[PDB]
């Protein structure tokens, strides 16, 4: 989901906080 | 010098804009659609004959 | 000197002056309609390598389904799909023609089009607008009948903007037309315009602002088929 | 001592002017947001567009709708002024 | 006919323009769909006789 | 009821969901605190 | 002489030129920008739109009202001008 | 020259001004505060309750500078200061 | 042409482009302020009480400016300054 | 006085009021459109092509308004309605 | 035509304008400044504290010039440069 | 009176006009196509070169109606239609 | 007709044309800035130090513009071009 | 009533809304520009270098619609067409 709406170079939801952010 | 105002042109220019309408609702748009629905049943059938022959020659 | 109107060739007949330029301007653009769609008929490649002709009426026709499914079944409104491409390729090619270098001296100090776009004629839009709004207004009575339909449209979304709606409806075609008429007009006047400009300096912005009515023209007859096929699906529905 | 009739139809060409300054300023901005707000929804939720589009196209109607009911208005200004002398 | 000269110079180079740019994309994509609907019926054909080849190996 | 409200602190902010909240996923805060009357949140529960 | 009848014309016709500017730039503004949060909404959740109509008519309503009664008053410009002799 | 005339004339184009720039203040007020509401409601249906209430305040302190306005272009079209 | 005449109408013009100027001012600023609060009180209903708060502080630097301009606008059309 | 000069005159200033709120409103719009088309693209590059088909009937809207507007400008200052 | 009379009217008329567009810049900036705010203290109560000290710096400023074209009205109504 | 005089005033004014709006038109939207994009860049610093043609495209539209305003005004101020 | 007191009355509207776009301008510009920066210390406390730096460069080029209409009203209202 | 009087007065009202156009597109334009870089260096802070690129088109392409503005404006005043 969240990978799925993000940048892979590390009913909708809504991602408070940015789908990136989230992931550092 | 309005040239906002209707002209006689208006109709004139309907009755061709209506024979086009003519021409493309016979020859050009039924052709066009049964053109797109066969290649589409071809596509569908071509996925169908490929499935089927997976489940044949493991049948 | 602009002298903007004056059409160039006028006649009268049953009692009712007729601009001649213009009549000229959509019997070419229908000529060439025509000439693609006998092409067409006599190459369709239905399972051969598709030609230019082929591929470009395929192409429109799939678009416009699109749109047409999107909003309403392609079924429920079949004649949509040959109205709203005729209506396309119509306005597409009488916006593209005018890109040709038709312009000269008119030997009075201004600058003269032996080729003007039809569209650049109130009469051509009105025709056009018109023959949409009674075409759709003609299915929505077909789908809700003749008394159901102006009570549905009259009621809208909500009861108390009843005057809105109204105006909904008289929106739809003026609306349709006016804007077509801008967007070609302008180009009528902008290249008069750049025509005061010295030849030699006149040239560039020429070209500039061809280049900009040719992308204009093409959003133009895109959106007024995207309305068209809207308007249609609008009128029918519950 | 020039003609009354003059200076009415300059006062209303003048109203005119600014009929249509004002819905051209509301027409274009209400659509570019209701435009900006159909363009963020199809990025979001990609094949949604077809739905979309109808309430989408029902407040481009209702904006719309302010500009003509000023397109009509400017015309009865400017057409036919009122109690032009 | 200067004002002619001048625009006739402007659709030269729109046309330049067009032929340079424009072109080659739209012939680019123009091939693309002939290519492939052709390999759509090649595929078409190939998988009729993938079908008849089951049915008789079946 | 999803409970009748959900109160919570998180990276963007502090959020109270109510039963029929939008689905939304975000982060706690380092020293979230959540009372009762990381975060995710459905259509039908949290 | 000038006729001041005639320069009342005038003013009240750029008078309600001016009023009709304004409303139609604010209905403009106002239906936009209402739509924008409308088809925000409904993107977010379809079903949702069921009930995002309501409120979105209200201000939609009560936009449109502000425009309405605006225009009436710039008929009273036109139609019946105050301190017309 | 009539002096009524170009008060009246000038009284006229200052209401204008007047409901002009009334109905774009409270049209513009009211479609933020719509836009707002729209997303909350959105956002959190149950809370409707609990925000028309908010909600009702904003177009409040909006309308009424509109018909603020009001009150004032009804002078300037029914009792002008100065008029003689 | 009276001199008193043209001075009272231009100040009658003048008075209703700064009202109008106001109305615009504080019907973005409420607006604009209104659909902050009900964004905020969507996001947190508890918080409704703190926010009027802050609501409030902007609301008078809005509206403040409208009436401000209430006291010139009088200066304009009452007093008119260097009437003749 | 040449009311001639007098109806040039406001026809001009009408004119110029048709293109001060057509470039307006078409700048504003085409900015806002093409943000959210920018903004589209940065969170879903896949997109690409799909947003531009909503983007140009937006703009298609937006630039007509302006552009209806040049039209009737052009009927004012060439042809001017009521011409004496 | 007597000039005070000429002089003051379009003193005045440019006195108004100076004001009421200082009068829409400081409301929108203001309705601006109040949206950030609110929505601050709508996410992170706590902050209020560090929150003021920005807010009131770009708020003032925002009133500055507002309050800086105040003057120059002033000296138009009252100080018309060349008057005769 | 010559009639000119009231012809040139009122074209200058118009095309002042002209100029005003299209300013205001291209630099807001500009403005706002470059917010875009450097939001984009913020939240995407790799995405220049993808984010570079749809702001392009916003601009050649923008900047577009500004040039158009900027040329009717030529028409307006050099060659005023109905000049005598 | 004195030809100053028609050119001093353009001057003073030319200026308050000035100065009512100069304070939008510079009033606009200002909140929004501000609210990107209440923003941004509101997201990241300790950022404010850094964030001033960009703030300070935004404010500057609008008050800048600002500024710059200052002189040219002042050169309208002071130094009237054309007076005689 | 002197021809040339009227004429200039009417210049200078339309180089008055000029520059008044100008100022707030320009201020407006600026604002916004602004408003995107500040959040971009409020989320990630090493980007203002880079930030720089794309923002100062967007000023760079935006007063430039002013200052080429501003250049109109002297068309207007100091040489009065047609006076």
């Amino acid at each position: 989901e969240l990978a799925g709406a993000s940048a892979l170079d590390h009913t909708l939801y809504s991602f408070e906080p940015d789908p990136e952010t989230l992931f550092d | 010098s309005n040239f906002l105002i209707p002209n006689g042109t208006f109709f004139a220019v309907l009755i061709i804009f209506l024979i086009v309408l003519g021409v493309i609702s016979k020859w050009v748009v039924p052709p066009i659609s049964k053109v797109l629905a066969e290649r589409e049943a071809m596509l569908a059938k071509t996925a169908a004959d490929n499935r089927k022959s997976a489940e044949q020659v493991a049948a | 000197a602009i002298h903007v109107g004056h059409h160039t060739l006028v006649f009268e007949l049953f009692g009712m002056t007729f601009n001649g330029d213009t009549i000229l301007a959509t019997a070419v653009t229908a000529v060439i309609v025509i000439a693609l769609a006998f092409y067409l008929r006599a190459k369709v490649t239905s399972t051969g390598v598709p030609s230019g002709v082929q591929l470009f009426w395929e192409a429109l026709t799939i678009q416009m389904r699109q749109q047409i499914e999107g909003s309403i079944g392609m079924k429920i409104a079949p004649f949509v799909l040959p109205l709203s491409v005729t209506i396309f390729v119509f306005i597409l090619i009488s916006n593209w023609l005018a890109v040709l270098p038709l312009q000269y001296g008119g030997a009075d100090g201004a600058a003269a089009e032996l080729y003007k776009a039809p569209a650049s004629d109130i009469n051509f839009v009105l025709a056009l607008a018109l023959f949409v709004f009674v075409c759709y207004h003609a299915a929505g009575i077909w789908r809700r009948g003749i008394v159901g339909h102006p009570i549905k449209v009259v009621k809208g979304h909500v009861a108390f903007l009843a005057p809105i709606n109204i105006v909904e409806e008289l929106a739809k075609p003026i609306s349709l037309a006016l804007r077509l008429f801008g967007n070609i007009f302008a180009g009528g006047i902008l290249v008069a315009l750049i025509a005061m400009f010295p030849w030699y300096i006149q040239w560039f912005p020429n070209a500039v602002w061809k280049t900009f009515d040719l992308f204009v023209g093409l959003i133009q007859a895109f959106i007024f088929s995207l309305l068209t096929i809207l308007y249609f699906s609008q009128s029918m529905e519950l | 001592d020039l003609d009354p009739n003059a200076i009415i139809t300059a006062g209303a060409l003048i109203g005119g002017g600014l009929i249509m300054g004002g819905g051209a300023i509301g027409a274009g901005i209400g659509d570019g947001i209701a435009g900006n707000a159909l363009i963020s929804g199809i990025a979001r939720q990609p094949e949604a567009q077809g739905r979309l589009f109808t309430p989408f196209f029902i407040t481009v109607g209702l904006v719309e709708a302010a500009y003509f009911i000023n397109l009509a208005f400017m015309a009865l200004f400017v057409f036919a002024t009122p109690g032009l002398q | 006919m200067s004002i002619f000269i001048g625009q006739l110079i402007g659709f030269a180079v729109i046309a330049f323009i067009i032929v340079k740019w424009v072109v080659p994309p739209v012939r680019t994509l123009m091939r693309n769909q002939q290519e492939a609907v052709r390999a759509a019926l090649a595929e078409s054909a190939e998988a009729a006789k993938k079908l008849a080849d089951a049915d008789a190996m079946h | 009821d999803l409970a009748t409200f959900v109160f919570t602190r998180t990276t963007a902010g502090e959020i109270g969901i109510l039963p029929r909240h939008i689905p939304l996923v975000a982060q706690l805060v380092d020293d979230a605190m959540v009372r009762v009357e990381f975060l995710s949140v459905t259509e039908e529960t949290v």
